[PDB]
């Protein structure tokens, strides 16, 4: 309150009470005036056209929204090391969003000379969509989230939603949410904003890789008293059918009776990082899994949590089945393979079928050798199962969350769903933390002396600045495994190199070299 | 009222058999409105017991004999404007 | 005591018309679309709230050794799931009925617990020295283990198309393996006197019906 | 009012690179591996948290009687589940959208409640005397009843293999029927004024989404 | 002890190739008890490298050459009574 | 450092066509370590428009012409030791 008094102190510490990790964070935000304070609608008809698949119809609201659903907004890589190394899961528990220390600045352009003097009177609006009655757009890893390195000052991304679209034309159901129609809160350089949010009961995330393959869950020393069919012909010859069973023991663990079967599968195309082995044709789009509701295709990216590759095939990775984050300084499009870092998932090859493999096989006809009056001599033929739905007793493991990976994602308000764990990884919440849309109010320049009924399109250019602080207390589940072989941990290699990992370059650009998973500890099935 | 932009990719391809099966994507058809249909017609080909007529966005080819091929993708939008771009396929 | 596909009332129609005819009569260019009520006279097409449980088709082997094919299909030709690049029999797999009513001799290759009677050899015992647990008891609400859980249409029956004519008839493909859909009911496997009681649910981030 | 495949933000890229190109250009021995960011310019390949609900493909029949094929495909060529060796139409089956946006005339063969208007005959009534319940209302979060729920790759695109050369291109096969996977959302069927209220859940040892 | 009633439908069909594949339903076999089996045998056909022998209720036909066809559906009940009705198929 | 033990089963088989399709299991390859690959090569066969080259553990055969066949399974372990055992297939 008042110009000469800071409205809130810069908290950025990361306390570790024990079974609670309060991870405050603060970055400086700069927010321009988007769309000249208008609500221009967007369609591919305006963006120059697009394919049938890429058609969209939505509105370009002038509000900027603070997004912080990426793990590296809060966790310094050292904290992320302390949380993956020794912990068996975590989940957010609360939130606290202090928006303080606004200063609105007026930009004047005379003869191409930029003079920036602040407005001690202009106001910037803030409000939280606390009933989710707006189209939730947090939850696709949209690149506008808070700066990985605290000092980094970031530009607040623009808020624009999409609605129904028959081609590029709206339909009757196409909704148009006017943001100002919501009760805002006006801050005018001496005020601060704060809402506390309580995370709902979201299940503990799996921060552990399984040290017991789901198909080697048995005892390797005792038979299993469940005989399996072993032979069907006594020997090579004519008319020598028989039916010989045998016990399923440790000598033959393939045919062993099992209580549980690996999780779902939706086969992905296989592409190998060694560019020589891939076929010499453009199979980027044609030949990748897609689900295609309403007649328009869309890549099954990243799809159901599936292991990237079979043990020993490191070079491979599914076409559209892994998050592929871009390293700092990479181009927007058509970058080479080495400038983008790929998240491999070998960590759940135990209880998930391999993404590029075909989940077993199912017999397709009857092995009735000699039939009565309709003889076919049909041998038992087997067909593969490229895609398999969830059956009785099937277990699986959800996808991993990386340091550069999303936290939450609103569960679409639908009449039903199954295991709402957002496929990109994270937590599925019916009531995620709300959006915080911020807009700096228009202030018309100089209306005419004579009346005029138009919308007064001449506003004076201005922007804002301040700080934003997101304290989000996690809850841990400490590990108490009686394992004797030393655990596997995440470390930074001790070897001389030009730059320290996760540390600034000579120019000052903060570089994250590799994605950090959260499955390092081991817990038996 | 912009007419549709038909962009067939890949434009040029060299394939040598026992892998005659080749697909050329035609789904990259830029327009303001929905592309109502795709039309594929092969202008030139070595004499074969079959003739390529299809409406799919992703054209599927099988049993390709040696020679030179020139396929033509015709797109139509909602209004009716048509833009036709040709694709050249060569098999060794 | 009530088959899942005979759950209705055999005396009253069902006020949900089903498509019955599509051609008026044998000839050229005689398409039509005739509906009719789905009553008790035709219970196949009756509208139903629930559908039978999952299926993972198993190979069929018949106890009368003459009928089985004259080749070694013990390992090659049996359902397996194969995580991490190593195969493993889908033994015993998802609770599925062993055989259709009246086919007692049959049994799925790797879909039934097969306990050994006292005094039996460790390996390569004949069929009569091992006693097989048949599951005809849940043929009501589970698809038969050796059968192919219905069929799903694979193309569009657009007889005469505009500028791309194919005259493609409605072709149907079988569903050898079917995942759990909305409203599907099933019954878990039986426990026998010589059968296990418990089993630890693997400590994993998720599972279905453990 | 938000299609499940248009749930994103149309103004910001998504920091999850997708594989875009695989060959540099038309020629011999020109394999490569080029990624690119998945933004608003290409929303098909955008990474997504949730996938549309189950599917059990139904035959397609068009109300304009001319387009249907000139053969009796009423019974032969419709989805059926067939427990205990007797078939039965998958009527109406899993909640699925009747037709893709703009194809009003179509409707699945056995996938929609078809109530008879007052004064209609018991059987063999024409199409206009029975009123069909179309389901375009959940085309957002359910795959189209007559469509084939995407496609799954069936072999490995290993162009040049070591000592076993096949030059096998990445071939894709369709998924006519798909079971419930991890994170899949869907919407149950609608209730009409002339539609049932309740139905006893069969007393079985297990079921899914009754 | 009523004998089974074998009703094959459709009785008469006119099909012109590149859609030789035709199915004639035979599942409409009325009887008191279960129909133990269905038997299909083609009495007359133009010379073809294959001969139609099957036990399925819904007969599947493929690769039909021009000519006249006459198929015969034989049904057997539990008791053993058999009723045979013939189906005529014609291809242009 | 034991070399792999390649055990192909069944060793001998008598098959008479319209069921040419026959599979001989080769997955019974005993070794201490993982079998890195399987190699199948047919030493002798009656002249056919195709030649059997594969890497699958369970060899799939189709379109077998009358004659005598002798297939050879070659296995390689992690170290590199190779053990080759031959399989004899006969069709009536």
């Amino acid at each position: 309150d008042g110009v000469g008094s800071s409205s809130g102190n810069w908290h950025c510490d990361s306390q570790w009470l024990g079974d609670r990790v309060i991870t405050t964070s603060t970055r400086t935000w700069a927010l321009p005036t988007y769309n000249n304070h208008l609500y221009k609608q967007i369609s591919n008809s305006t963006s120059g056209g697009s394919s049938n698949d890429n058609a969209y119809f939505g509105y370009s609201t002038p509000w900027g929204y603070f997004d912080f659903n990426r793990f590296h907004c809060h966790f310094s890589p050292r904290d992320w090391q302390r949380l993956i190394n020794n912990n068996w899961g975590f989940r957010p528990k609360r939130l606290n969003f202090k928006l303080f220390n606004i200063q609105v600045k007026e930009v004047t352009d005379n003869n191409g000379v930029k003079t920036i003097a602040n407005n001690l009177t202009s106001t910037v609006q803030v409000f939280t969509d606390s009933d989710y009655q707006l189209p939730y757009v947090l939850g696709s890893a949209h690149e506008g989230c808070l700066p990985p390195f605290p000092a980094d000052v970031f530009m607040i991304p623009q808020y624009g939603y999409l609605t129904l679209n028959d081609g590029s034309q709206a339909v009757g159901r196409s909704s148009f949410y006017c943001l100002e129609y919501f009760p805002s809160q006006m801050l005018r350089t001496g005020n601060n904003f704060q809402f506390s949010y309580e995370f709902e009961n979201v299940p503990f995330h799996s921060s552990y890789a399984h040290s017991q393959s789901l198909d080697r869950l048995m005892n390797p020393l005792i038979d299993q008293y469940l005989y399996y069919l072993s032979k069907t012909i006594n020997g090579s010859g004519q008319n020598q059918q028989t039916l010989k069973f045998s016990v399923a023991g440790p000598s033959n663990m393939a045919v062993q009776g099992r209580n549980y079967i690996p999780g779902p599968s939706y086969r992905q195309q296989r592409v190998s990082t060694t560019v020589t082995q891939n076929n010499n044709s453009e199979f980027a789009w044609p030949g990748a899994s897609s689900w295609a509701l309403n007649g328009r295709n869309s890549l099954m990216n990243p799809g159901p949590a599936m292991a990237s590759h079979k043990e020993g095939e490191d070079r491979f990775f599914p076409l559209s089945g892994s998050l592929i984050f871009g390293k700092q300084g990479t181009g927007r499009d058509n970058v080479d393979a080495d400038k983008v870092m790929i998240t491999n998932e070998e960590e759940i090859k135990t209880t998930n079928p391999v993404a590029t493999e075909s989940y077993g096989q199912v017999a397709t006809n009857h092995q009735s050798d000699g039939t009565l009056a309709v003889p076919f001599k049909a041998q038992a033929q087997t067909g593969w199962v490229q895609n398999q739905g969830i059956l009785p007793g099937m277990v699986w493991q959800d996808r991993d969350v990386y340091l550069q990976g999303p936290i939450w994602a609103k569960i679409p308000h639908t009449d039903g769903n199954f295991h709402p764990s957002p496929l990109m990884g994270g937590f599925g919440m019916k009531h995620p933390p709300p959006q915080i849309l911020i807009k700096n109010t228009p202030v018309p320049a100089d209306p005419p002396t004579a009346f005029n009924k138009d919308k007064l399109n001449s506003f004076i250019t201005q922007y804002s600045t301040g700080q934003v602080s997101v304290e989000i207390e996690w809850e841990l589940q400490k590990e108490n495994s009686k394992r004797w072989n030393p655990e596997i941990q995440y470390t930074s290699n001790y070897y001389k190199s030009n730059n320290v990992e996760f540390a600034v370059n000579t120019e000052g650009v903060y570089s994250e070299p590799r994605p950090i998973g959260t499955r390092y500890l081991t817990r038996n099935l | 009222n912009r007419p549709p932009i038909a962009i067939v990719s890949p434009q040029f391809q060299e394939i040598s058999l026992p892998t005659t099966s080749t697909v050329i994507d035609g789904s990259q058809s830029t327009d303001d409105d929905k592309i109502v249909q795709y039309h594929w017609e092969e202008l030139k080909g070595p004499l074969r017991e079959e003739k390529i007529s299809e409406d799919t966005a992703i054209l599927k080819l099988s049993k390709l004999v040696p020679g030179n091929y020139t396929f033509s993708l015709t797109v139509v939008d909602s209004d009716g404007a048509t833009n036709s771009t040709t694709a050249n396929l060569t098999v060794n």
